[PDB]
């Protein structure tokens, strides 16, 4: 899922950014 | 914001740097 994507990873600032509510 | 894998505290202040006071749901950590 996003939340595995994001933490295994250099996460994006745009991939960050869309979690943003 | 800044790099690295963010994986634990640092995704909570990614969070807060990035989208602010708004953006995200922390529940209260005790």
């Amino acid at each position: 899922g996003i939340v595995e994507q994001c933490c295994t990873s250099i996460c994006s600032l745009y991939q960050l950014e869309n979690y943003c509510n | 914001f800044v790099n690295q894998h963010l994986c634990g505290s640092h995704l909570v202040e990614a969070l807060y740097l990035v989208c602010g006071e708004r953006g995200f749901f922390v529940t209260p950590a005790t």
